[PDB]
């Protein structure tokens, strides 16, 4: 209907951050204008575009601005992208109460709900993004975060915003470092903190004399990470810089596969607008409108948010499709746009016109690794699920969106030798101890010629002949070793060593009264050996409190990371180990005694046996068993040579004389 | 009279915080105005103060700002230092209406934006300088390395930036500089961790809660802790649940904090000739509700002040008039002209603008938990921490320790025992030469062959060599320092133990061949047993020669200290196993010939002292101790000694 020039608050970015927007605003003013041309779905209205130059003149920008609230008419809304001094006005909008109409902010300074009442502006913080990034991390399988910054406030608000998806998160904040100006120092740290998974925040010449610092570190690896966003330029990264020094060709390098993306900045396909202008279509009349160096396109692609803004403003104008008795107070017709907003939500052509929380834009999010530096979207999150549309240009870690914390080491919990020599020589020495002990049997059970009348001692050998087998058994390789068994084999370990343990000295009996022999009935070698036993006994005890024995070992890295917890075994407390030095000492006490003096050669034959024991005693001893896993069981072979040597003493001239 | 529009509007309400105060002290400024008034001083002036209390609601304070543009007559200047938000809104206003004004009395050195602090100004701001107090007390409370930490409010956050601007030509130690939110007892054992013995910290009152708390937990209340902080941390906040109410005094003792000297000491006539005194008099009098708010003093004085700048202006203005509007950028000028002319002998003190800076001094209080001794004010002049002398309640005399403490040396002997110890083993020597020069120049009844025989006198002098070697090393106790480096003491034990031995082996060859001739000249070959024992020594002494047990150790000490010293070998146990076996080596025969049957109980001393050398072993796992362990231990190597003299004793007797 009639085009009632409506008050619009318009202050270009004439200076900005991109202050050539500043003039695509005239653009988007201009396709406004089109839209005020294409005013047929409501014309009742026209734009008073109270036109200005923001000219970040923040303070005196704020004067015109007051200037404008000073002046008429009753004015509609903000030409904004970027926040300061917009941020003050949008803290400042109740008193006044207009349409909050940034685009360009993705400004975490937008979360100020309470403040951020009327909050309109596209940009939102990628921390989503981010967020889609931790399910990138999650299409990494990254679970563990390692990141720093130079801390812009802008970089600040980030660091909240990165806190606040962590928490949402619940994945491993593996590390918050940050930076101001030249953290090489905490880059060095980061070194210290161990690089597996890396990402920072700064501006593209912040992210210059980062890039300087990261080719000095050149820790350049799977364990670097250059995960990033699209906040400063390619060529930013791409082309350098005379104030550098570092190698523009290992920088270069590096920069390669740089983990970075940005939403989709505009309409990605190139349909009939809302305004049915193809994409294409609005680049044709980006170039009309380009009067300067579309190089100098400043807020270029934001212009694409800024006639968005201006399809959005006439969405909410033809909702309403007069009522202007609100003032800078009057609010009837301030509550009934706000619903409008609390309402406003369309498909704009640009992207399905998406109202964040405060109405920020949403859509798909193209998402390229600087894959070669020729930054493969290989991404698109649909914010809408923030689907990322995984192109799979993905030349990575393995080629590969690897994970976070990479590292995954080995541990040398045991070995087994296949106990192959070992349960060789073991079932050998068993068969031959067992071929012994019948023989002997054999040549038991009738006899009295020989040197006494008895081979009671026979039996004490063959007593420490079984230890020796049940040890082989014991202490061989199906506790741990080659048998895989522990947890109950293990535990069950615990008590087979110890068992056999006990028949150790039987033999050496004879001795006390080789020693009362020494001196020139049954009882009295009777009730020494079940000394022997007693003292056996007791120090059996001390190991039951001494107990928990088939224990962890030991501390080791190995050779993809590899560690060596380098054969976890028998171990507990060495109390029972200085019980065993003190059988060992009533053990050299037999030594010294026979070294004090047929039954002489047989006392011979144990002085070689005695011999045999000091042996296994270095063996013992040798518990260091660097190489446990080829050190054990030689003191078995020396048992078994032992009972030998007694059987063949046993043997012949004993049938000539015992038995025939 | 020729109108003083003013912009004589700040967040006053009633509900404005100290606005209300403000109020406060608006009647009297009001009244100094009145004052002024009553002097008519640049008449015509008629000081129409357009006056807004801008209740501090920001967007109210928007609104004010507009209609002070729209609505407001021709203003003057910032009636400010009120609320840091609309401060910052002012700070953008600055140049804003070609603008240009001054608030004076926020600390917030937000106010530091000279780029924005271009167009506007202000005088009483933030005591980060007070670091130069600090440095004073650097100098009188004599510390040069300590750490602090902060609750860094955004304020308290930005404080400790100015406080790495303090850290600025820090010549002393910042031992350390932690901070906190909320993390108070972590914080607090991490700078127990840190050495506590000094601390600042900026922190709310409230924050300051959980402050004391931690405090009282270290509670390290000496020259390990100080209390530094500002009123800002509210007052009374300490006179305002974790730590003993007890404690919490405690931290309010000592409790060492400062903020901004209120007024001139000296109350006398001010620079406006009002007697300081009878001014504040009149303050709290007359302001009839109070004192006026806490900048009473600065309020009034701004009052006076922004009277001075403006005779000032006026005097450079009569060099030109009454007609600028907004757009009279010339009289912007001529503002810019009394702000660089914006210092004089000020009332509170001779108030100039140091690069807008106020000239005072700040009060500084160490609060005895009520004795808030506001000794110290920093004649920003000089800074010149003007302390009142002996109003210091320290708690000792300790001027700040810089993360000190003392090295506690270890060395442990009596000197005493340790001479009557020296003093008994060279009793006992000589008491052997003698009775040896007796034995052998009374050796005529060579009456002993089929028993421990004649020829023994050798066996007593390896037994003499044993103990005088004894004596010494033994004797070797605790003054090595003359050289106490590997100080070959080491070989002193080692002849020690070598006569040692050799005494040993003597009696070990004589039962040797004794159980030999009892089974069914030979001094030679126990003379050989004695060498080849004195072989594997020498050959053990070159090869500990090669590990050459300086006289070191370690452990801290309390009264704090820390102790080191110990003479070890690096043959850490290589030697010890060695000495073990050549010992039981005889302590075996020894066994052996017991069980074979006069020197059995020789034999039987020999394992005794071998018990002693075990213990020996203890003590060197033992200090003193352990030094009167060794002692006891010589004590029984001559007791075996004098035990062996027994035995020939007996034919002493017979003789």
């Amino acid at each position: 209907s009639e085009r009632r020039a409506v008050y619009i608050g318009a202050l270009f970015p004439m200076s900005g951050g991109w202050p050539g927007g500043q003039a695509c605003q005239p653009a988007v003013e201009m396709a406004l204008e089109d839209v005020n041309s294409r005013r047929d779905i409501l014309p009742d209205y026209e734009l008073k575009l109270i036109h200005h130059d923001s000219k970040c003149d923040p303070g005196q920008a704020t004067k015109y601005l007051y200037e404008l609230l000073y002046n008429d008419p009753i004015k509609i809304i903000l030409m904004p992208g970027c926040s300061s001094v917009s941020t003050l006005v949008a803290e400042a909008a109740r008193m006044w109460n207009l349409i909050v109409l940034s685009y360009g902010s993705s400004s975490p300074a937008l979360s100020n709900r309470q403040r951020f009442p009327t909050f309109f502006r596209t940009h939102p913080s990628a921390t989503l993004h981010n967020p889609t990034r931790v399910k990138l991390f999650e299409k990494w399988g990254w679970k563990k975060i390692a990141t720093i910054q130079q801390t812009t406030e802008v970089f600040t608000s980030t660091l909240d915003d990165l806190e606040e998806r962590v928490k949402e998160a619940g994945i491993e904040i593996t590390f918050r470092q940050s930076f101001f100006s030249d953290p090489a120092v905490p880059v060095k740290n980061l070194k210290r903190q161990d690089a597996r998974i890396i990402v920072g925040l700064f501006y593209e010449t912040e992210a210059r004399k980062v890039f300087c610092e990261v080719y000095k570190e050149r820790l350049f690896g799977k364990k670097y990470v250059w995960f990033l966003i699209g906040w400063y330029a390619d060529n930013w990264f791409k082309i350098y810089d005379p104030s550098i020094n570092c190698t523009v060709d290992e920088m270069t390098e590096a920069v390669e596969g740089h983990i970075t993306t940005e939403i989709v900045m505009l309409n990605p396909a190139n349909t009939r607008s809302i305004s049915n202008m193809t994409s294409q279509e609005f680049v044709e009349k980006l170039t009309k409108r380009l009067k300067r160096h579309p190089e100098e396109t400043g807020g270029f692609q934001e212009a694409p948010l800024a006639y968005d803004a201006i399809w959005a403003l006439a969405l909410a104008l033809n909702k309403t499709s007069r009522l202007e008795d609100f003032n800078y107070n009057n609010q009837t017709i301030t509550d009934q746009i706000y619903r409008a907003m609390n309402s406003s939500s369309f498909e704009g052509v640009s992207g399905h016109v998406v109202f964040d929380a405060s109405g920020s834009r949403m859509a798909w999010t193209l998402i390229e690794q600087l894959q070669g530096g020729s930054y493969k979207k290989i991404g698109y999150y649909d914010s809408t699920k923030d689907d990322l549309s995984w192109s799979k240009t993905d030349k990575w870690i393995g080629g590969s969106p690897p994970a976070d914390q990479t590292l995954v080491i080995k541990t040398f919990r045991f070995l087994s030798q296949k106990l192959f020599i070992s349960v060789s020589v073991l079932s050998s020495l068993g068969i031959v101890l067992a071929v012994v002990c019948l023989s002997f049997n054999i040549y038991n059970s009738h006899v009295r010629y020989i040197q006494n009348s008895q081979p009671n001692l026979n039996n004490l050998t063959a007593v420490g002949c079984s230890l020796a087998l049940a040890a082989v058994f014991p202490l061989g390789l199906d506790g741990y070793h080659i048998g895989r068994n522990q947890f109950p084999f293990v535990c069950q370990a615990r008590l087979w060593l110890l068992g056999l343990g006990f028949s150790l000295g039987y033999g050496s009996m004879f001795t006390k009264i080789w020693w009362v022999h020494t001196v020139f009935e049954p009882w009295k070698l009777y009730a020494t050996v079940g000394l022997l036993v007693g003292m056996d006994v007791l120090t059996l005890a001390i190991w039951q409190i001494v107990d928990p024995l088939h224990r962890t070992i030991e501390t080791f890295a190995k050779e993809i990371l590899p560690q060596l917890e380098h054969c976890s075994s028998r171990k507990m407390n060495t109390w029972l180990g200085i019980f065993y030095g003190y059988k060992g000492l009533l053990l050299l006490l037999g030594i010294f005694l026979a070294y004090e003096t047929d039954h002489r050669a047989v006392g011979m034959a144990i002085y070689n046996v005695a011999v045999l024991c000091l042996i296994t005693a270095p063996v013992t001893m040798i518990l260091s068993s660097q190489q446990d896993a080829a050190f054990a069981f030689a003191s078995l072979a020396i048992v078994f040579s032992s009972y030998i040597t007694l059987v063949v003493l046993f043997v012949p001239k004993m049938r000539r004389l015992i038995t025939r | 009279s020729p109108p003083l529009s003013i912009m004589g509007l700040m967040p006053l309400t009633k509900e404005v915080a100290k606005g209300s105060i403000g109020r406060g002290v608006l009647p009297a400024v009001e009244l100094a105005i009145e004052q002024i008034r009553n002097e008519s001083l640049l008449r015509p002036y008629f000081l129409d103060l357009r006056l807004y209390d801008t209740e501090c609601d920001n967007a109210k304070g928007l609104k004010a700002f507009y209609d002070a543009i729209k609505y407001g007559p021709n203003h003057l200047m910032v009636f400010g230092g009120v609320c840091p938000s609309v401060t910052s809104i002012i700070a953008e206003s600055l140049q804003g209406w070609n603008l240009v004004q001054l608030s004076f009395a926020a600390t917030t050195p937000v106010l530091a934006d000279k780029k924005k602090y271009p167009y506007f100004f202000r005088t009483v701001p933030s005591d980060n300088a007070v670091n130069p107090a600090i440095l004073k007390l650097l100098k009188h409370y004599q510390w040069k390395r300590v750490g602090t930490l902060t609750q860094d409010v955004q304020r308290f956050s930005e404080v400790r930036n100015d406080l790495t601007g303090v850290l600025y030509g820090e010549d002393i130690e910042i031992s350390d500089t932690e901070s906190f939110s909320n993390d108070p007892c972590t914080s607090v054992k991490k700078l127990k961790g840190n050495d506590v013995r000094i601390i600042l910290g900026q922190f709310d009152q409230n924050m300051a809660a959980k402050v004391f708390c931690c405090a009282y937990e270290e509670n390290m209340y000496g020259s390990k802790y100080q209390w530094i902080i500002p009123g800002w941390y509210e007052p009374s906040w300490w006179e305002q649940s974790r730590c003993l109410r007890k404690n919490l005094l405690a931290a309010m003792e000592g409790y060492i904090g400062v903020d901004f000297e209120p007024l001139s000491s000296k109350q006398i006539k001010t620079i406006s000739g009002k007697t300081p005194q009878q001014y504040e008099r009149e303050y709290n009098n007359k302001r009839s509700g109070v004192g006026p708010s806490k900048f009473h003093g600065y309020a009034y004085d701004g009052i006076w002040v922004i009277a001075k700048t403006l005779q000032r202006a006026m005097e450079t203005l009569h060099a030109s008039i009454q007609d600028f509007n907004y757009t009279d950028h010339t009289l912007g000028r001529i503002i810019l002209n009394a702000m660089n002319e914006t210092n004089f002998f000020g009332v509170t003190g001779q108030v100039v603008f140091r690069n807008g800076e106020r000239m005072g001094t700040i009060k500084f209080t160490q609060f005895q938990d009520s004795r808030e001794v506001k000794v110290g004010e920093y004649n920003a002049v000089a800074d010149t921490l003007e302390i009142i002398n002996d109003t210091i309640r320290f708690q000792g005399s300790e001027p700040p320790k810089d993360k000190t403490i003392i090295l506690e040396q270890l060395r442990k002997i009596s000197l005493p025992l340790y001479s009557i110890l020296s003093a008994l083993t060279i009793l006992g020597m000589i008491m052997a030469s003698a009775f040896l020069f007796f034995n052998i120049k009374n050796r005529n009844q060579k009456l002993i062959k089929m028993s421990s025989p004649y020829m023994n006198n050798l066996i007593i002098l390896g037994g003499m060599l044993s103990y005088a070697s004894i004596f010494l090393f033994g004797l070797d106790g605790s003054f090595v320092s003359e050289k106490t480096f590997e100080t070959l003491c080491t070989v002193r034990t080692w002849i020690l133990t070598v006569g040692y031995t050799t005494a040993f082996g003597a009696m070990f060859a004589k039962t040797w061949r004794v159980h030999a001739i009892f089974k069914n000249i030979k001094d030679q070959k126990l003379l050989v047993i004695v060498g080849g024992m004195l072989l594997i020594d020498l050959c053990i002494l070159i090869c500990w020669q090669a590990v050459d047990r300086t006289v070191e150790k370690y452990s801290m000490e309390p009264s704090i200290r820390p102790l080191l010293e110990h003479c070890e070998n690096t043959h850490m146990t290589i030697w010890l196993g060695i000495v073990y076996a050549y010992k039981g080596l005889l302590m075996l025969f020894g066994c052996f010939l017991a069980w074979e049957t006069d020197s059995k109980y020789i034999g039987m001393s020999v394992y005794n002292v071998g018990i002693m050398c075990i213990i020996g072993a203890a003590v060197s796992f033992l200090n003193v101790q352990f030094c009167i362990v060794a002692l006891v231990i010589i004590f029984c190597s001559t007791i075996t000694l004098c035990l062996v003299f027994v035995p020939k004793l007996i034919t002493l007797r017979t003789n």
